């Protein structure tokens, strides 16, 4: 049971008045979709059940659990949120465009084999930047073990190009790894002062079917805030808000004005919200602009955010060769990036707002890219560019805001 | 349940009906003397669709003018019509996306283009979509309708002809492809794992381009940006069934009609199947766009007659003839399997047979017209022949004395008709130093910055699993052999040292990032003797070489006096006088 208050002005990364989750670490591995039985081994498995719906985006949402590390009748000395999606991809280019987001790493290698998927992981980690490799190769063999840690000291001897100096060897080698986590994990400095930023990443809808008109709850949104603190009964506005283009003109976008009247995390927060981890700022918004993942791809700003909204994005970009790591037995051109085609949809990533857009014109040296759905990010910010080659959406390359089409409503 | 809805599309996103649809668009075409907008309004009004949306894009205004006159929009229609129009659409990926951006539906919508010509009633597949959906608590997310045909039959065209397998005891579609320009049919063996009890391959399926549809089609259609199509949706919701299964079911008519249309064949062929009754009861006297101008009788062998059509004396009508309102035929006529509009003008002794003429059209004496389209308005002069396949757009004449060929297309817009038209007829390790030379060339020629060229370099190293001394040497080895590709066949050191000046000046950041421990920097001296070795026509130019690596600090000034004093014939090669001036001039001027 904690005793979260209300008064706090200069917190810390570190400091036990939030104890919930302020550091998040990023958990790409080998896995391949397994790294939950070892997440719940690390933090538990029914720790995450508060909001549920219909799911929309599975391979291209990033998911969060929420962990108190216990040590010495214990006593919690850090709290970090483990964030793992279903692709490395996705992450790989979320990571990549700014800052402030997957502050560790944890390679999930394998000690049975060593197939193109840790090369995969090794790309992606090098690419997205304090490692913590380890292997799960559980029920071996004392010489077989041997033998797979000598495999992989040699790998880890190649990959210690950027970081692979990382050691760590069935609830047993959990707590030697919590333990070693706790030991190496340093505080990043993050920005409390500045004014609160969330971006939405999952909606909800709280008012259950034939409800009466008095227990009528709704606006409970969700996300990641990075920089800034956010405090309940403050005067937020929504970036995004809601577009429409019935004016038989150009699209409109009406900001949404609310107030947030609960700040809740996996267990019961407190009035305030830390940077860090998945915290659902619940406002007084109607349910009926925030339904099941409806509201998905708006920044939720406190103090009229100054990133205006952005139709088209002029992106100087520096496409990849190939792609980042994947090298097949075939290869029959399928790990070769073409060129930048006219008229193709490409993801754009910026940060962690995942949105689309198509490829309006090109010379050489920069693209004039048109979004499915305006955006509110910045500038001048550096904008992934990904694309799918076969029912994956995968890094295609980087890019540069250099201008854009401004959307000012009222 | 709420009442049914319709998105009717009416744009085709696709420009098959150059230069036609320059000036009309494809929905507003006149099939039987009526658009096609009409025949699936009227379709989907009998169906009991009770609100429709249109989507409309190109050409939109011409569009609203026609609809806001027709019978659907009266305030006695009970199929509710809604207009919406936008310039940004792109595909039907973008009109549903817009339908689940405003939330137009709720539940168990239909979505149909706007050239549908059918009197399907989807009552029982309605039926079977919803009791299945109701069993399968939200799985499956459409029901395509098809319609049992034959490969031979004249709708079936090339373009547009699909095969699916499907799974025999539930209706539901397990593989899906078209079979343009396909000789042999591939399936995949995942189908067989599940359904293995029972598995059909149909080929005998129409595509009547109608679909029951859930707002969750809408859902994934805008969680997947880039589906534009409908046959987009279906390949990738087919291939991705471990995760998100929402599966597709189908059902199968055989005693009603419908099909769409897509080009100048398909529009001859549903042309011809309307006139003679196959999609009864919306045949040309029944007037189902009830309108003075377009009421016509029937009689024997499926000839239509407006009213005032005034037949000259000896023309003979075959049979499947329509003749529009105020129409005018000469004398010893013979018109067949031919659709006339309203208000043409025909001269003597002509023939006509599996023509189309428009609104306006005027033909004089003696021409010999075979399947041909003519637009609103064409002309054409005295004893001229049209060969099939022909058409003629609207205002266009053509003059005497002249046999147009079997495909001549002609229209007043010069570049996209094949004729501009007027008043006349006549005017191991090897692939990845291919790889990192290939790199190396591209990131040259656009100038790729260090960082990224480094980034380029070590996944291609690590996605090989190659080695830290190995990759010293294959660095050192393709760097060297792509100067030597600077001279074609020069065979001299100056090209050496000319070529090696660029490369290792603006490589510097990469080499020294790469080779930074002593191990590395004895590996890579070892390379550079073999290399030096092998172009020993350029070797001469050696002592240029290694001052180049102790100028870059790739290799230190005591890995150099390390290499030289390490011995043979590479020593006697390093016991030249340039070699040893180099190292008397750098151990001087290092102090």
């Amino acid at each position: 049971l904690t005793t979260l208050d209300v008064t706090k002005l200069t917190p810390l990364s570190h400091e036990v008045i939030s104890r919930q989750a302020t550091i998040n670490i990023g958990t790409i591995g080998h896995v391949a979709h397994g790294k939950s039985t070892v997440v719940k081994a690390i933090s538990g498995v029914h720790t995450v059940r508060f909001k549920n719906e219909l799911e929309r985006n599975i391979t291209i949402k990033l998911g969060y659990a929420n962990a108190k590390i216990y040590k010495l009748n214990f006593k919690l000395v850090r709290h970090v949120s483990f964030v793992d999606c279903p692709g490395h991809d996705i992450l790989m280019a979320t990571m990549l465009n700014g800052a402030a987001v997957m502050d560790a790493a944890l390679l999930l290698i394998a000690g049975n084999e060593s197939c193109p998927q840790p090369q995969t992981s090794e790309h992606l980690a090098a690419i997205e930047i304090h490692i913590l490799i380890l292997q799960n190769k559980i029920d071996l063999v004392k010489e077989s073990q041997a033998k797979e840690q000598y495999e992989q000291i040699l790998a880890f001897v190649q990959g210690t190009v950027a970081e692979g100096a990382p050691i760590i060897p069935l609830k047993y080698n959990i707590e030697v790894v919590c333990e070693y986590i706790v030991k190496k994990i340093p505080v990043p400095p993050r920005d409390f002062t500045s004014e609160p930023r969330l971006i939405v990443i999952r909606s909800f809808d709280v008012n259950k079917p034939g409800c009466e008109v008095d227990d009528l709850k709704g606006g409970v949104a969700g996300g990641s805030i990075l920089k800034g603190v956010l405090k309940v009964g403050q005067e937020i506005e929504v970036r995004p808000g809601i577009v429409s283009k019935d004016s038989e003109g150009k699209l409109m976008c009406k900001p949404i004005f609310s107030k947030i009247v609960s700040l809740f995390a996996e267990h019961n927060d407190l009035q305030y919200a830390a940077p860090g981890g998945l915290i659902g700022v619940g406002t007084k918004i109607d349910p009926t602009l925030c339904r099941a993942d409806r509201m998905v791809g708006q920044v939720l700003g406190a103090v009229g955010a100054l990133p205006e909204i952005f139709t088209e994005l002029e992106i100087s970009y520096f496409l990849l060769r190939r792609l980042l790591g994947v090298r097949t037995e075939g290869d029959k051109k399928a790990a070769k990036v073409q060129k930048l085609s006219k008229n193709e949809v490409l993801m754009v990533n910026i940060g962690s707002l995942s949105t689309g857009g198509r490829v309006s014109a090109v010379k050489a040296d920069l693209g004039k890219i048109v979004l499915t759905n305006p955006v509110c990010t910045e500038v001048g910010e550096k904008i992934a560019l990904s694309r799918r080659v076969e029912k994956h959406w995968r890094l295609i390359g980087w890019g540069q805001i250099r201008r854009g089409v401004t959307i000012k409503p009222t | 349940p709420p009442p049914l809805q319709a998105v009717l599309v009416a744009d085709s996103f696709d420009r098959r009906f150059f230069p036609i649809s320059k000036d009309q668009p494809r929905v507003l075409l006149p099939l039987a003397n009526v658009a096609l907008i009409d025949y699936t309004l009227e379709f989907l009004t009998a169906t009991g669709v009770q609100e429709t949306f249109v989507f409309c894009c190109w050409k939109a205004a011409q569009i609203k003018e026609h609809l806001l006159k027709s019978k659907w929009c009266r305030p006695t229609s009970l199929n509710v019509v809604r207009i919406i129009t936008s310039e940004l659409y792109r595909s039907l990926g973008d009109v549903l996306r817009d339908v689940d951006a405003k939330a137009l539906v709720r539940s168990d919508f239909l979505l149909v283009y706007g050239d549908v010509i059918s009197n399907i009633n989807i009552t029982r597949a309605l039926e079977e979509h919803r009791l299945r959906r109701k069993l399968e608590k939200n799985v499956s997310v459409m029901t395509m309708i098809f319609k049992e045909s034959s490969p031979s039959h004249p709708t079936r065209c090339h373009e547009d002809n699909v095969v699916v397998a499907v799974d025999s005891t539930t209706n539901r579609v397990l593989h899906f492809q078209k079979t343009q320009g396909l000789r042999r049919f591939a399936f995949p063996l995942s189908l067989f794992q599940g359904s293995s009890d029972g598995v059909e391959v149909r080929y005998d399926l129409l595509d009547c381009h109608i679909s029951i549809c859930s707002p969750q089609v809408a859902q994934l259609f805008t969680d997947n940006f880039d589906y534009q199509t409908r046959d987009d949706f279906v390949r990738g919701l087919l291939v991705n069934e471990e995760i998100l299964g929402n599966q597709i079911h189908m059902h199968v008519t055989a005693k009603e009609y419908g099909a769409r249309v897509s080009n100048l064949h398909m529009y001859s062929a549903v042309c011809a199947d309307v006139i003679r009754r196959w999609v009864y009861p919306l045949t040309p006297e029944a007037n189902f766009t009830d309108s003075t101008t377009q009421s016509c009788t029937h009689s024997r062998h499926n000839i239509y007659r407006g009213p005032e059509v005034s037949l000259g004396h000896g023309s003979i009508l075959e049979e499947n003839v329509l003749l529009g309102s105020g129409t005018v035929i000469g004398s010893n006529c013979f018109i067949t399997n031919s659709v006339i509009g309203p208000g043409c003008h025909i001269g003597d002794n002509v023939v006509l047979d599996q023509t189309y003429l428009w609104q306006g059209v005027r033909v004089a004496a003696g021409a010999q017209i075979h399947q041909s389209l003519l637009c609103d308005n064409a002309e054409v002069k005295e004893r001229v022949t049209l060969k099939p396949r022909s058409v003629l757009t609207s205002q266009v004449v053509v003059g005497p004395n002249i046999t147009l060929p079997e495909g001549s297309v002609i229209s007043l817009h010069p570049p996209d008709a094949e004729e501009d038209e007027d008043d006349g007829e006549f005017s191991d390790i090897k692939v990845f130093q291919n790889e990192v030379l290939g790199t190396l060339q591209r990131g040259k020629e656009e100038n790729i910055s260090c960082d990224n060229l480094v980034l380029e370099i070590n996944s291609l190293k690590y996605a090989y699993n190659i080695s830290l001394k190995e990759v010293m040497q294959v660095l050192s080895h393709v760097v060297l052999e792509f100067p030597l590709q600077q001279m074609d066949s020069p065979l001299d050191s100056s090209r050496y040292c000319a070529l090696l000046l660029p490369l290792l000046k603006a490589w510097s950041p990469v080499f020294r990032n790469y080779i930074k421990r002593a191990a590395d920097h004895l590996e890579a001296l070892a390379a550079i003797e073999d290399f030096f070795l092998e172009h020993e026509a350029l070797g001469i130019s050696m002592a240029k070489v290694l001052m180049a690596f102790y100028q870059l600090e790739i290799l230190a000034e005591e890995t150099i006096l390390s290499w030289f004093s390490q011995r043979d014939k590479g020593q006697q090669l390093r016991k030249n006088q340039q070699l040893q001036r180099f190292i008397q001039w750098l151990k001087e001027a290092e102090e």
